[PDB]
């Protein structure tokens, strides 16, 4: 079993210098590549003791790639992985779908290819992008075309970033936002939604932060998906695949846009002066203060909640600790859905690296859920792109790469059409 | 229902001995394997590579070998009142479709007249064994009455009682 | 030279389209009839046997 | 002499079928290497039901796992008498079903049951006279429910007059695991009622609460429940391996205590079942353990009788005892709860002794009890059923896969008439 996992622009790639760093001090690994079998999902073995990650970074301006190629992790990544194109997209959706991209994502797929025909029962893939900015939104959607037309039946994770509601650093990005989603909606088959505020929010209450990078924020991404991994990688009592989240946690084959939360993100002093157990971290898996998306299930109601559990976990209590859950009435589940939960735990503890923020714990739990406050997030987009669009600012440079008014508005009917859909089946 | 096979009994059994002798080809009273291969061709129908043997096998039971006028009429006489016997009548449809003909090709109404005799039965009964209606005849021959005699027997033996069963409900 | 390489590879992708495999799908074919043929002559035996 | 071939199916069956040759081996003194070291000559004389003398001394299971995971045949290889399975048996897939019980019955299930059923083949072949077929599975899963259902009703159609069992644990809704359970879960049994000869139906509410109470466990991991498990269904075959003043086999057992055909879901328990502190403190009687037999919350499934009618019950007793004991102690726990037992059939409990106990106590019991009561589970799934194939909701990983509609209406169909002739019966 393996699975390849690829990095689309400067917010994918940094996010990809956290996790490989994640990765290799966990199995063990020196940054150059060497052992002072679990390895096998990611690493490929060279048969000379040397270890090379399953991974193909790329975008379209050669600085955030280049420092990579200098780090300490030269060695570790095979040289023709790190994709660079000459010049950037430049917060331009037509830019990177149509102009750049056409020439790009054609060198990233035969290469692509490779790293699956290395892999023998390779599970799917698992993309990393931001729709905010022109290389993620525009050249990621037109990768995730080509994806969905070589292979279909695999599956392809995608842990993109959303813009902010409030905190944004660029100005075109609710168009960038609409037009993407509306090709990631019929590709991807699991998005999981990460916001940049939410994120803010838990460093600055739970790690006690009150200075933090863009470092933290993928520090503790890599952390979500290593739990999510470790069912991949190691044994536990009870374990999921891949495969299992296509079919238990998403009802319509267009509803496909999940809440992300992890616990316990906690510095190193409360650790010392807090208990760790099974019950608490269920508790605060679905208090909306650790969230990684600003919506509020509260809101909202659920169809059907994920729960990986690692470290010393028995599973009396996981199933105690869920029952709890249901008998309480702060939150509510579908109508039509009697039993909305899908468990699973793993023996092995996530590991720390040197230099972060978080503390050794003895426990944790990452929570994947599916709701219906993801619609307020999709409709309060939708306010401000259309605040602008009617009177035609900023549409002149996307048109004038070759685009025209159509796709505008038929791409706005039909996330607009996606709003209807969630109300309907809410009801 | 007794009258009904007496009076068949009485009249068949002039036609029964001529049935025989018409059979044998050597003019002689026993009936060799040989023979019925040619008595098929007569109706116009093909053996099997085994069927044979196992025609001659099944109805003699006194002796080995070729088959005897006396293990003619205990083979008729057993088979005509073996109803619930579930026993072999792989010779006996032969026969009775050539004491039954009288035509040189087949016999078309006169199933009905083998039909009521074996019993009243049903037209629905009737709809079993071939395709016959009431009001249309159709052509015949002798393939088309031996296999489907040949089926139906194996189609009744088949059925029987294991989870089938079926009691009165509570 | 444009015009010439996107050629070649829409002739690599009408070559790759998947096509008909007649001398096996026959083969099916034939492998299910002697299959039913089998099944058939199987309940005759049995009958035989009772 | 007569044999049992065992098959284990899914990730749970496969664990559960670990400890159970873990603790039958220790009954029969064959050490994790594979060699016997026992003392009395009735431990030799019957392991041919269980297991082949290979070469010198060598007594390898007679078992088959089966899955779609790589995980768990790894796990059985890892930990101790995982070196006693012969390799060839581990039948395996390796893309997996994903709790999809569409891709374990017609995806997945294609490919992999008639490689399964080589093995299986080669087992029931290798004996003389076949008493039965043993599967362990679960029913909310996927490569449990769907690759065992399809495998056991091709069994039936191969070899159909020998018996069968299948030990299932079942989905409820306060221990819910997947969210597809009640798909699963309608859909196996669906299969159950016109497959297997009889089912033994388990659940895990059950098994928390008997280590919560009655072992008083603190941490009661996976290792646990499955020794629980183990110790019932070596109950059930005790008495093919050794003799006693009243034998009961798979046959005996099954004509007994099925009146109708498709009524064959059973609730177990297992007796003596005691705490650490209170081991001391006990006696052992055939009384003593009777009532702790026949209490509601020692049953082994979360659906109480009390809250219905007995049709038939079976008691498996071991040890050396006397059969007065057994004969007047089923006659008084009839006699006082008088409408607890139906009343168109007298002496609804059949009781049998066999005179080896379980390595380390005294005395045990197995109880097999056919209530009426079991029509809550049914329902307790099928509303939940209902409720999600009103909206279609999970529905085109099923549909999109080779299911039709009319499969689920069939599904509802059968369920609906078990629930009703169950009612009626009762
Ligand atoms: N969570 C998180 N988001 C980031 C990080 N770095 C950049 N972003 C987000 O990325 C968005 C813009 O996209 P970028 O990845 O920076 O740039 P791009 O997607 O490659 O597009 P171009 O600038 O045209 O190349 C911003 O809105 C940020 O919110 C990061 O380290 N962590
Ligand atoms: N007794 C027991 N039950 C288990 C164990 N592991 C899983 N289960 C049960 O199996 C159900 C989920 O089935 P699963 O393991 O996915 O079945 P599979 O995928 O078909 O092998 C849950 O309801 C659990 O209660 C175990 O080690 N012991």
């Amino acid at each position: 079993r393996e699975v390849i996992s690829i990095h689309i622009g400067q917010a994918g790639i940094q996010v990809g210098n956290a996790c490989w760093e994640l990765y290799c001090l966990e199995h063990g690994i020196q940054p150059d590549g060497q052992m002072p079998d679990a390895f096998n999902t990611f690493f490929s073995e060279t048969g000379a003791g040397k270890h090379v990650p399953r991974c193909i970074f790329l975008d379209l301006e050669p600085t955030v790639v280049d420092e990579v190629r200098t780090g300490t992790y030269r060695q570790l990544f095979h040289p023709e992985q790190l994709i660079s194109g000459k010049e950037d997209a430049a917060n331009n959706f037509a830019r990177g779908h149509y102009t750049i991209g056409k020439e790009i994502v054609d060198l990233a797929l035969d290469r692509i290819r490779k790293l699956a025909d290395n892999c023998t029962g390779l599970q799917g893939f698992l993309v990393f992008n931001a729709v905010g900015g022109g290389t993620g939104s525009g050249l990621g959607s037109l990768l995730l075309e080509r994806l969905s037309v070589d292979y279909g039946k695999k599956s392809k994770l995608g842990f993109t970033v959303y813009p902010s509601p409030q905190v944004s650093t660029a100005v075109v990005e609710p168009y960038n936002s609409v037009l993407s989603t509306h090709s990631l909606l019929e590709h991807t088959d699991v998005a999981v939604m990460l916001d940049n505020e939410a994120i803010y929010d838990i460093c600055r209450r739970s790690l006690d932060i009150e200075r933090p990078t863009y470092t933290n924020l993928n520090r503790l991404i890599a952390q979500v998906i290593s739990s999510l991994t470790a069912s991949l990688r190691f044994d536990g009592a009870l374990n999921v695949d891949i495969t299992e989240f296509q079919t238990n946690l998403v009802p319509y084959p267009r509803i496909h846009f999940m809440l992300s939360s992890y616990a316990p993100i906690i510095s190193a002093e409360k650790a010392y002066h807090e208990q760790l157990s099974v019950a608490e971290i269920t508790n605060a898996a679905f208090e909306p203060a650790s969230m990684m998306v600003k919506c509020d299930p509260r809101h909202g109601k659920y169809m059907a909640c994920c729960l990986m559990y690692r470290g010393d976990v028995v599973p009396k209590d996981v199933n105690a600790s869920v029952a709890t859950i249901k008998t309480k009435r702060t939150i509510q589940f579908v109508d039509w859905c009697p039993t909305g939960f899908k468990c699973g735990i793993n023996y092995q503890p996530p590991t720390v690296v040197p230099g972060g923020d978080l503390a050794k714990v003895q426990r944790a739990v990452c929570m994947i859920s599916n709701s219906t406050a993801i619609g307020e997030i999709f409709s309060r987009l939708d306010h401000k792109f259309d605040l602008m669009y009617a009177k035609r600012a900023f549409v002149h440079w996307y048109v004038g790469e070759g685009m025209e008014e159509g796709e505008f508005s038929e791409a706005r009917e039909d996330l607009a059409a996606l709003e209807k859909d969630f109300e309907e089946v809410g009801a | 229902a007794a009258a009904r096979e007496r009076y068949a009994r009485k009249n068949e059994q002039n036609e029964l001995e001529r049935a025989f002798n018409t059979i044998d080809s050597k003019g002689d009273k026993k009936i060799d394997a040989e023979e019925l291969t040619e008595l098929f061709l007569r109706l116009g129908h093909k053996p099997k590579r085994g069927e044979v043997e196992d025609m001659i096998w099944e109805v003699d039971e006194d002796c080995d070998g070729c088959i005897s006028l006396l293990e003619f009429q205990t083979l008729y006489t057993r088979c005509r009142d073996d109803k619930t016997g579930y026993e072999p009548r792989g010779l006996f449809n032969v026969v009775e479709f050539v004491m039954n003909d009288k035509n040189n090709q087949g016999f078309i109404t006169l199933e009905e007249a083998m039909q009521i005799m074996y019993l009243r039965y049903g037209r629905a009964e009737l709809d079993m064994q071939l395709e016959q209606v009431f009001g249309t005849a159709d052509l015949n021959s002798g393939k088309i009455l031996t296999l489907t005699e040949f089926l139906h027997c194996l189609h009744t033996n088949q059925v029987k009682q294991l989870l089938n069963r079926v009691t009165a409900k509570t | 030279n444009v015009l010439n390489k996107q050629r070649d590879d829409t002739t690599d992708a009408s070559r790759l389209t998947p096509g008909e495999l007649s001398e096996e799908q026959a083969y099916i074919q034939q492998l299910q009839d002697e299959m039913k043929q089998i099944d058939e002559e199987l309940v005759e035996a049995e009958a035989k046997n009772r | 002499m007569r044999e049992i071939v065992h098959i284990q199916g899914g990730q749970c069956g496969n664990q559960i079928g670990a400890k159970f040759w873990e603790v039958v081996s220790d009954e029969h003194g064959i050490d994790p290497t594979g060699t016997y070291h026992g003392d009395s000559d009735l431990q030799l004389e019957r392991i041919n039901v269980y297991f082949n003398e290979a070469t010198g001394g060598r007594y390898v299971p007679r078992a088959i796992l089966m899955d779609l995971e790589p995980g768990t045949m790894d796990s059985v290889r890892s930990g101790p008498y995982g070196q006693i399975f012969r390799p060839d048996n581990f039948v395996f897939g390796q893309t997996g079903a994903g709790n999809n019980w569409a891709k374990g019955h017609y995806t997945e299930g294609a490919e992999l049951i008639d490689s399964v059923l080589d093995v299986v083949r080669k087992e029931a072949e290798s004996c003389d006279c076949l008493q039965g077929f043993q599967v362990c599975h679960s029913l909310g899963g996927g490569t449990g429910s769907g690759m065992g259902t399809l495998l056991i009703s091709k069994i039936r159609e191969e070899y159909p007059d020998r018996m069968m069992l299948t030990f299932s644990v079942v989905p409820s809704p306060k221990v819910s695991d997947t969210v597809v359970e009640p798909y699963n879960a309608t859909l196996s049994v669906h299969q159950l009622v016109e497959n297997a000869d009889e089912c033994m139906v388990l659940d895990n509410e059950a098994l928390y609460d008997i280590c919560f109470r009655t072992l008083k466990l603190t941490t009661p991991t996976f290792g646990d429940l499955n020794h629980l498990i183990s110790a019932v269904m070596s109950g059930i075959t005790c008495c093919l391996r050794f003799p006693g003043q009243l034998n009961a086999d798979l046959r005996k057992l099954a004509v007994n205590l099925i009146p109708f055909p498709r009524l064959h879901f059973f609730m177990v328990g297992f007796t003596p079942l005691t705490s650490r502190g209170s081991q001391q403190y006990r006696a052992l009687t055939v009384p003593e353990l009777t009532q702790q037999m026949w209490d509601a919350k020692n049953m082994m499934c979360a659906a109480d009788p009390r809250h219905g009618r007995y049709l038939t019950a079976s008691a498996l007793f071991r040890g050396r005892m006397s059969t007065k004991e057994v004969d007047e102690q089923m006659l008084n726990v009839q006699n006082k709860n008088s409408s607890y037992f139906v009343e168109w059939i007298p002496n609804n409990v059949k009781s049998s002794v066999c005179d080896i106990p379980p390595k380390g106590l005294k005395m045990s019991a197995t109880f097999i009890g056919n209530s009426t009561a079991i029509q809550e589970m049914f329902k307790r799934v099928s509303e939940q059923f209902t409720a999600m194939f009103r909206r279609k909701a999970f529905l085109h990983w099923y549909t999109g896969e080779g299911m039709d509609e009319m499969e689920f209406t069939e599904a509802e169909s059968n369920m609906n008439d078990l629930v009703s002739e169950y009612q009626q019966y009762q």
